[PDB]
RNA sequence: UGCUGACAUGAGUAACGAAAAAAAGGUAUAAACCUUUUCACCUAAAACAUAAGGUUUAACUAUAAAAGUACGGCCCCUAAUUAAAUUAAAUAUAAAUAUAUUUAAGAUGGGAUAAUCUAUAUUAAUAAUUUAUCUUAAAAUAUAUAAUUAUAUUAUAUAUUAUAUAUUUAUAUAAUAUAAACUAAUAAAGAUCAGGAAAAUUAAUGUAUACCGUAAUGUAGACCGACUCAGGUAUGUAAGUAGAGAAUAUGAAGGUGAAUUAGAUAAUUAAAGGGAAGGAACUCGGCAAAGAUAGCUCAUAAGUUAGUCAAUAAAGAGUAAUAAGAACAAAGUUGUACAACUGUUUACU
RNA sequence: AUAUAUUUAAUAUAUUAUCUAUAUUAGUUUAUAUUUUAAUUAUAUAUUAUCAUAGUAGAU
């Protein structure tokens, strides 16, 4: 016989050949999952063969793999988890400290390369014009943090 | 007892005596900094890393041995063990040149980011990988100049090598049987990478 | 030179002043109840 | 070591604005610039003209912006794939808006 | 420490010429190697499949659903509980999965809207909420039947 | 923005406090809000709960 | 300077808006000793081994 | 010497916290941001890896990637210890509770295998306190006439070549191959202060490898000091040249040149350098500041509790050095009082 | 070595400019040094500079 890694590889290959699961389906069935996954844009370090998702904080690597296969017919060969730090944020400064969410991301290596559709020109799509909200924010800041004779100063926003 | 197959630089004679694997060179990515590490074997220790990164700085950090962040990029099969060895040596030389002797020239070819540092996303720098490809190609060319099994470069990813035109279309390569067969994705390519490598070796 | 009397270590601080430490002992329970009655938002580390 | 009494409005005024030493003088010493009849300080090069000259020198003695050989013919899609533009931190953003914290030399009036 | 006195001892007899071994490796470098500009990877080398299952995270092949290309709330209505009540189990399951899929596409889009542009339009969010309501109704019906 | 707040609900108590502002100090917050909005967005009518 | 738009010495922090704050707050995975393991309702999957491994069930 | 708020006065005063900067270009926007070059500073660190810590400070939202082998946690196992937990009647007690005994928890420690890469699961049967590795012996190299003299070598850590046995892969053998340091493993062994605790084998059947830590900062602007505070803060590597050393000098590489600059350098202050003739005349008191004629090798009295204790003795010599000529180690002799002595003490007189 | 002109029958000679004194391998684990081997990888060459309390000392 042969060693464990090799065996695993063989199993995976067999699964692929079959056109079924390339991993031991857990004998633990959930019928109506409420989980959702966010498909993220790829970083400079990720290849086109890698894609990554924001997944539930309580999501298992195995579970993600399973989920992708069953719901989307996607074979994730290798999966890597990255849990992110929650940074302390506070709004007023008179209000309490608290941490922002611990968020969990997962990179998956697939066989077939994907690339995103190119993001819209800042005009053709109403929503993805990133300027107006920034402007609004700026205006708000001006309104709040102008104290005396800066009330007269002409608006930047 | 202490010195394993990886512990030392291994010449052609040693390989012949042993015959563990076919004559080839392995090239790995650092998957996080974006560095690249060459080797005569599918594994690698600290010593090799040290040899490769003699003069690091904030931009070119001495990378860790972190098992997980070293993923295999290239496996380049040649005809002779000696040839393979030569190629490996050339790669090392190129790396050295890039680092210490002709750093400035190298810099003058990289991509910058307004400030004028080498372009980065986090601590990942794309350019190193590119250099390693280019450098590798150069080394191969040199080897062939110096110079029947047909040579092949097994790629992690078809994407990673620029294009079949422009580069990889030198006459010398054409004259020899330089092939560009991508490795099989099929199973897990990170966890079961060693196994895959072994299989590849067996194939030749 | 005095002044630096608090020498943070997360283990020690959770183990001594933490919620679980308080809740485990009768005196601790009293303290927690007291803080609840005052309406403190934070019952202990 | 210490004031015995609160110093009266008068007294402080006279200490401050009283003597000549402490007063700002009027810059009498200033004259026409030979190249453009604007005001300039005497015995001093006009700051506009010199600046202009410097600019011209820069334009002429401009160093060749060493653009890499690869990135010039690098497909737009390919570029996007490679180098995706991140969001910059607050600090970086602040640094970028130079106009906010950085001053451009003002031009004098025309002497008559 | 070194001082006025200092007799520096020689290194070694360096084993007389004849006694040494021949080095195991003789020819090393290519004393002629050029530093060439890097070769950036190109996407032309790929063949991105059209029916790739990751396209299922987008509406059609589109980064953002435009305000015009969304289903307006005047037309769209969430499923009723009573109506659902007479639906097979399999069909219900299918519906649920569809809903989930839809949410995912909305979800990604919503995230993009929030994190990057920083918009407050929340159409996507509303849609997601509606979907969630339907899902919960379905769940309730399933429980009820049992 | 660049937050991830949407994916979580954290500082729930704090949110509740800031969401359910007592109604007698509603004039305060509203004034501030009015101050920090452009003329075309703002409306003279009082919101209902 | 740390930041060139603030030349003069103000009441500004090297980073953030206030050093102090409520320290009595639920701790996450990121804080604590090496030995502090929090976990995130992800693995009641298999069983730990006598030696350190993990056998999935 | 009311309390809270606001606003003055001192005052546009002191200070802006160990300090090396310059030019050109970004940018007819820059003392302070970035880039290049020059110069400097730290270098057994101001470097590179890390532990703890913390308003994520990072090279950032498209974000810190692990089946495991010079990867950590959890997990198994316990230490110190802890536990409204556990034995008509465990024992005792105004209540609270306390106690011994079991059970569980508890790292700062222990925990199979593994690049000629490795499998932890299930079932069935029957260690180490400290410290040293000398002397001898063996063989090797040269003088002299088998034995003497002098010298280095002597337990382990690979590669190459040549042989004999299974059949290029294995086994064993022989020969060849530097120095001073360090590491690990081996064996042997001296001291009294006598040196942790806790969880078996074989066979059959198995394995799809979970969770979390991972940025940067870490002799510090990112911790503890109310401050971007000359304080406090754990571990490893710490280029060569030199030398007994991690001393001291330099500094290859890396890093850094800073939330104040520019001038001027009065009196005066601090921290230094030099000083004729004097040499303690100063002063409470040689306080302070001078003052070192080898750091290696010799040579070193009285006294004495016999310990080169005194002793690193003073003086003195050998090598080096003849008035021009690094830094660091090294600053005398004697009497008396008190206390044997090394230690401990009033964190902040 | 490369670049640029010259002569020669792309090659070689010589001129000018720029850049270069490296690097890899052996010698039983590591690191450094030495010597070999590889390579174009050098001067008991002139003159400087920096640091060591102005590095130290003699004059000034
Ligand atoms: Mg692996
Ligand atoms: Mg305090
Ligand atoms: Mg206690
Ligand atoms: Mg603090
Ligand atoms: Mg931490
Ligand atoms: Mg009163
Ligand atoms: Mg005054
Ligand atoms: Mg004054
Ligand atoms: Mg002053
Ligand atoms: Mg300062
Ligand atoms: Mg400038
Ligand atoms: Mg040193
Ligand atoms: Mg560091
Ligand atoms: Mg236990
Ligand atoms: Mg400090
Ligand atoms: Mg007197
Ligand atoms: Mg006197
Ligand atoms: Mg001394
Ligand atoms: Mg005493
Ligand atoms: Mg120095
Ligand atoms: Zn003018």
């Amino acid at each position: 016989d042969i060693n464990v890694s090799e065996k695993i590889y063989k199993w995976t290959k067999a699964g692929i050949e079959q056109g079924k699961e390339h991993f031991k389906v857990g004998g633990n069935k959930v019928y109506f999952p409420k989980a959702r996954i966010i498909l993220l844009r790829p970083n400079a370090k990720h290849t086109p063969y890698q894609a990554k998702f924001i997944v539930p904080k309580s999501f298992n690597k195995l579970d993600l793999r399973d989920y992708l296969y069953h719901i989307y017919g996607l074979r994730a060969m290798n999966i890597t988890t990255q849990l992110l730090h929650g940074k302390f944020n506070r709004m007023n400064l008179q209000t309490t400290r608290f941490r922002e969410p611990q968020i969990k991301k997962m990179t998956i290596e697939m066989e077939e390369p994907f690339i995103w559709p190119e993001e819209p020109r800042p005009d053709e799509n109403s929503f993805w014009d990133s300027t107006t909200p920034d402007n609004m924010e700026k205006y708000r800041e001006e309104r709040l943090n102008c104290l005396g004779s800066d009330a007269n100063k002409p608006g930047t926003a | 007892k202490v010195n394993h197959s990886i512990s030392r630089f291994r010449p052609a004679s040693w390989f012949e005596k042993t015959k563990i694997i076919p004559p080839q060179v392995y090239i790995f990515r650092n998957l996080e900094y974006g560095q690249v590490l060459y080797s005569q074997f599918p594994n690698f220790s600290q010593t090799q890393v040290d040899k490769l990164f003699v003069r690091p700085n904030w931009s070119n950090r001495k990378p860790s041995l972190r098992r997980d962040i070293w993923k295999c990029m290239c496996v380049v099969n040649l005809q002779n063990y000696k040839q393979s060895v030569h190629l490996y040596q050339n790669l090392c030389r190129l790396r050295y040149l890039r680092d210490v002797a002709q750093r400035k020239e190298s810099d003058k070819l990289r991509k910058k980011d307004s400030n004028g540092h080498v372009w980065y996303s986090g601590q990942y720098r794309p350019t190193y990988c590119q250099e390693a490809v280019a450098d590798l190609r150069e080394s191969l060319l040199k080897v062939f100049e110096n110079a029947a099994k047909k040579p092949s470069i097994y790629w992690e990813d078809p994407w990673r090598m620029g294009d079949k035109d422009k580069h990889w279309n030198y006459d010398v390569f054409n004259a020899l049987g330089l092939e560009h067969k991508l490795i099989q994705r099929v199973g897990n390519i990170a966890r079961e990478e060693s196994v895959i490598l072994k299989e590849l070796a067996k194939l030749e | 030179s005095r002044g630096n009397t608090y020498q943070p270590s997360t283990l020690k601080r959770k183990r001594t002043f933490g919620f679980l430490a308080r809740a485990k002992s009768k005196q601790g329970s009293k303290i927690l109840k007291r803080r609840k009655l005052k309406g403190r938002w934070f019952l202990s580390h | 070591a210490v004031p015995k009494k609160k110093v009266s409005h008068q007294k402080k005024r006279q200490k401050l604005y009283g003597p000549g030493k402490k007063q700002l003088k009027m810059i009498h010493h200033l004259n026409k610039c030979p190249s453009c009849g604007h005001y300039k300080r005497a015995n001093t090069l006009c700051m506009y003209c010199v600046g202009q000259i410097s600019h011209i020198w820069k334009t002429h003695t401009a160093k060749e912006e060493i653009k890499p050989r690869q990135e010039e013919e690098l497909s737009e899609l390919d570029q996007r794939v490679l180098y995706p533009g991140r969001r910059d931190t607050k600090y970086t953003k602040d640094l970028k808006d130079k106009d906010n914290y950085l001053e451009r030399r003002v031009r004098t009036l025309k002497k008559d | 420490a070194r001082t006025k006195f200092t007799k520096p001892k020689p290194k070694q007899p360096v084993l007389p010429k004849d006694k040494i071994r021949p080095p195991t490796q003789l020819t090393h470098h290519s004393n002629n190697l050029r530093i060439t500009e890097p070769i950036p990877p190109t996407t032309s080398n790929l063949r991105c499949p059209d029916d790739h299952p990751l396209w299922q995270f987008f509406s059609n092949k589109k980064f953002i659903r435009s305000a015009d290309d969304l289903p307006p709330s005047s037309h769209i209505r969430p499923w009723s509980i009573p109506e659902l009540r007479h639906k097979s189990f399999n069909d219900l399951h299918s519906l649920w999965y569809n809903c989930l899929r839809e949410q995912n596409v909305l979800a990604r889009e919503n995230h993009l809207l929030k994190n990057i542009v920083g918009s407050t339009h929340d159409e996507f969010s509303e849609l997601s909420n509606s979907i969630r309501t339907t899902m919960w109704q379905i769940r309730h019906v399933l429980n009820e039947r049992e | 923005s660049g937050s991830y707040q949407h994916l979580s609900n954290v500082g729930s108590r704090v949110m509740k406090r800031l969401g359910n502002r007592p109604k007698n100090f509603l004039p305060h917050s509203e004034k501030f809000i009015k101050k920090s909005t452009p003329e075309f967005m703002k409306s003279d009518l009082k919101e209902v709960d | 300077l740390t930041r060139p738009w603030k030349k003069y010495r103000d009441g500004e922090l090297f980073y953030g808006l206030s050093k102090v704050g409520n320290k009595r707050v639920p701790l996450t995975t990121k804080q604590g000793n090496k030995t502090m393991y929090k976990g995130t309702r992800a693995s009641g999957i298999g069983r730990h081994t006598k030696f350190g491994g993990y056998v999935i069930n």
